[PDB]
RNA sequence: CGCUUCUCGGCCUUUUGGCUAAGAUCAAGUGUAGUAUCUGUUCAUCAGUUUAAUAUCUGA
RNA sequence: UUAUGUAUUUACUGACCU
C-alpha cells in the first residue's frame, strides 16, 4: 500500500449523511442565505411566520421557500403604489 | 434537461453575490438539481450583470452583418467583438435579420 | 499612497468585501486592441468570389 | 378504503361467511383501515363469497390468510351493521402500476 | 438511419464497462444513451433539430 | 313570490333574527322559526364571504404556543430548549458522529414528576358552552 | 472670530491567517389520488338565464 | 384593494403504492 498516497480519511468519522439529512441541511443553509441577502438588502417587508414560511407584508402574500419570496420582488408593484401612501405621508413631492 | 426556472435563478444571483466567481461547486451545493457546470453556464450565459440582454442597436447590427461574413460560423469568436456577447443573442440577431432581409 | 482593498476570487482571509461596484475588477476582463485584423475580409470575399 | 376514494363497497346483506384478509394486509381494519383494537368479525355476502372467491382477501382480492375485523372505532360507530365490506372494483391503482 | 444511431450508441456505451462512474456527468451521459435507446426516434429527431439549427 | 323582510319580519313571533337573505330562501317561515328555536347554534359567519374562512390571517405574527402550567413545572421546556440550542451549533460532522457514538442521558428527567404533573397536578382548562362558535377575529375581540 | 497641525472619544470590510496539483475529489428517483401558494395573466342599458345576493348569453 | 380565467413552478396531504 501507498500509505502516503491513498485517499485519506480520519478515524471515528461517522461518514457522509443520507439524502434526507443532507437536503434538510440544504434547506437550512438556503434559509440562512436568503435571510442574510434580505438583511443586506435591508428589506423591511420580509416576514417569517409561526411555521417557517415567508410573507411579503405590504403585499400580504405567502411564500413556501426562499426563492418564492425573492422572486416576488418584481410583479404587482405595490412597491411603488406606496407613492399614494407617501402622498398621504406628505401632500407634496 | 436544464430548465432553469426563476426560483433557482434568483438563488443563483444570491449565491454569486455571496461566494464569488471561481467557486461553483460551493454554490451548486444548494440547488438540488444543478451541477457546477450548469451554474457556470447560466451565470455567464444569462444572469451576468454585464449582459445587455435587450436594446438591439443599429451600430452593432451593421457591425455583425459584415462581421459574420468575415468568419461565417463561429458565434463565439465574434461574440466578444460585438459585445452583445451572449453568443446566441448574436445568433438571434443574425437569424432575425436574415428573416427580415428575406420576408 | 493608499491601496485599494482586495476583490479576489478566493480569499479565506479578513473580509471578502462586497460593495455594489468592483465586480468586474478589470478593464472588461478581456480586450484585443482592434479585436480583429482586417485581412480576414481580404480572405473571405476572396474565397466568396 | 379511505385512502383510495374511488373504491366502492359491495354493501349487500351480510351472510354467515367470515371475511378474510391477505398476507399483505393482515391487521388492517376494513373501514377505518388501521391496525389496533380489532373487535368484530367480518361477515360477507354470498355473492362476494361464491366458488372461486372463497377465502379471498376482502381488500386486495389476494389469497386470504387470517380473519378480517373491524376496529373498536368502527364497532361503536356501528359501521359493521351496514352491508358487507367487500371492496368490489379495482380502480386507478394496481392497474396502471401493472401497466408500469 | 436507425442502423447508424445504434452504432453511435454502442461506440459510446463501450466507454463504460467499469462502474465506479462519476457523480452526474457520466451517469447522465449513459442516461442519455439509454434514453436514446428506449426511444430512437425521439433522439433521432433531436439530432436533426440540433443539426440544422444550433451553432453556439 | 319572495315577500320581503318587512312583512316577513312582521309575521314572526321573534322578528329579531330575520336577515336580508332569509327572504331569498325556499321556505322562509320555518327558516326563521328554526333560526328562533331555542338552543340551536347558527350557521358560521363565513358562508357568504370571499376569503375561504381563514385566509385573512395573513400578515399578523403570533406567539408560538403557551404550554399549560402543569407541563411547564416539569422543566421539559428548559431541557428541550437547551438541547435544541446546543444542537444548533453542531455541524454535519458531529451530527453524523454522535449518530454512531451517542451520548445518552441528555434529558433523563424523572418519571415521578411527570406522573405527578399529569395526575396530581392536573388543571381543568377554561372551556366554553356549546353556543360559542368560532369566527375569524374572536380572540382580538377580548374587549367584552 | 477665522486658519493649519497634534491627541482623546462618538465609528461604516476586518473569515480561522500562509503555500501547493482552483490542494484533491463528490452531489441518482419513481408511480397514484388530491389540495394549498407564488410567478405569468387579463378584466354599454335593457329583457329573461343563473346565483343566497353577485358575475355568461341575447337586446338598441 | 378583495377577484377571475389560466400558462406555471414550489410546498403539502392520504400509515396511497411493487
Ligand atoms: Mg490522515
Ligand atoms: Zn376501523
Ligand atoms: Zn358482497
Ligand atoms: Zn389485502
Amino acid at each position: 500500500m501507498d500509505f502516503q498516497h491513498r485517499p485519506g480519511g480520519k478515524t471515528g468519522s461517522g461518514g457522509v449523511a443520507s439524502s434526507s439529512e443532507s437536503n434538510r441541511d440544504r434547506r437550512e443553509r438556503l434559509r440562512q442565505l436568503a435571510l442574510e441577502t434580505i438583511d443586506i438588502n435591508k428589506d423591511p417587508y420580509f416576514m417569517k411566520n409561526h411555521l417557517g414560511s415567508y410573507e411579503c407584508k405590504l403585499c400580504l402574500t405567502l411564500h413556501n421557500n426562499e426563492g418564492s419570496y425573492l422572486a416576488h420582488t418584481q410583479g404587482k408593484k405595490h412597491q411603488t403604489n406606496l407613492a399614494r401612501r407617501a402622498a398621504k405621508e406628505a401632500k407634496e413631492a | 434537461g436544464g430548465v432553469w426556472r426563476n426560483t433557482e435563478d434568483e438563488i443563483l444571483k444570491a449565491a454569486v453575490m455571496k461566494y464569488g466567481k471561481n467557486q461553483w461547486s460551493r454554490i451548486a451545493s444548494l440547488l438540488h438539481r444543478k451541477s457546477a457546470k450548469q451554474c457556470k453556464a447560466r451565470w455567464y450565459e444569462w444572469l451576468d450583470p454585464s449582459i445587455k440582454k435587450t436594446e438591439w442597436s443599429r451600430e452593432e447590427e451593421e457591425k455583425l452583418l459584415h462581421l459574420a461574413k468575415l468568419m461565417p460560423t463561429q458565434w463565439r469568436t465574434i461574440a466578444p467583438i460585438i459585445g452583445r456577447t451572449a453568443a446566441q443573442c448574436l445568433e438571434h440577431y443574425e437569424f432575425l435579420l436574415d428573416k427580415a432581409a428575406q420576408r | 499612497w493608499k491601496i485599494p482593498p482586495c476583490i479576489s476570487n478566493w480569499k479565506n482571509a479578513k473580509g471578502y468585501t462586497i460593495p455594489l461596484d468592483k465586480r468586474l475588477a478589470a478593464d472588461g476582463r478581456g480586450l484585443q486592441t482592434v479585436h480583429i485584423n482586417e485581412n480576414f475580409a481580404k480572405l473571405a470575399e476572396a474565397l466568396y468570389i | 378504503a379511505k385512502h383510495h376514494p374511488d373504491l366502492i363497497f359491495c354493501r349487500k346483506q351480510a351472510g354467515v361467511a367470515i371475511g378474510r384478509l391477505c398476507e399483505k394486509c393482515d391487521g388492517k381494519c376494513v373501514i377505518c383501515d388501521s391496525y389496533v383494537r380489532p373487535c368484530t368479525l367480518v361477515r360477507i355476502c354470498d355473492e362476494c363469497n361464491y366458488g372461486s372467491y372463497q377465502g379471498r382477501c376482502v381488500i386486495c382480492g389476494g389469497p386470504g390468510v387470517s380473519d378480517a375485523y373491524y376496529c373498536k372505532e368502527c364497532t361503536i360507530q356501528e359501521k359493521d351493521r351496514d352491508g358487507c365490506p367487500k371492496i368490489v372494483n379495482l380502480g386507478s391503482s394496481k392497474t396502471d402500476l401493472f401497466y408500469e | 438511419d436507425t442502423k447508424l444511431l445504434i452504432l453511435a450508441l454502442e461506440r459510446l456505451k463501450e466507454a463504460y464497462s467499469v462502474k465506479s462512474r462519476l457523480n452526474q456527468s457520466q451517469r447522465e451521459e449513459l442516461g442519455l444513451i439509454e434514453q436514446a435507446y428506449d426511444n430512437p426516434h425521439e433522439a433521432l429527431s433531436r439530432i436533426k433539430r440540433h443539426l440544422l439549427t444550433q451553432r453556439a | 313570490n319572495r315577500f320581503t323582510v318587512a312583512e316577513l319580519k312582521q309575521l314572526v313571533a321573534r322578528p329579531d333574527v330575520v336577515e336580508m337573505h332569509d327572504v331569498t330562501a325556499q321556505d322562509p317561515k320555518l327558516l326563521v322559526h328554526l333560526k328562533a328555536t331555542r338552543n340551536s347554534v347558527p350557521v358560521p359567519r363565513h358562508w357568504c364571504f370571499k376569503r375561504k374562512y381563514l385566509q385573512g390571517k395573513r400578515g399578523i405574527e403570533k406567539p408560538p404556543f403557551e404550554l399549560p402550567d402543569f407541563i411547564k413545572r416539569t422543566g421539559i421546556q428548559e431541557m428541550r430548549e437547551a438541547l435544541q440550542e446546543k444542537e444548533e451549533q453542531k455541524t454535519m460532522k458531529s451530527k453524523m458522529r454522535e449518530k454512531v457514538r451517542p451520548k445518552m442521558g441528555k434529558i433523563d428527567i424523572d418519571y415521578q414528576k411527570l406522573h405527578d404533573a399529569f395526575f396530581k397536578w392536573q388543571t381543568k382548562p377554561k372551556l366554553t358552552i356549546h353556543g360559542d362558535l368560532y369566527y375569524e377575529g374572536k380572540e382580538f375581540e377580548t374587549r367584552l
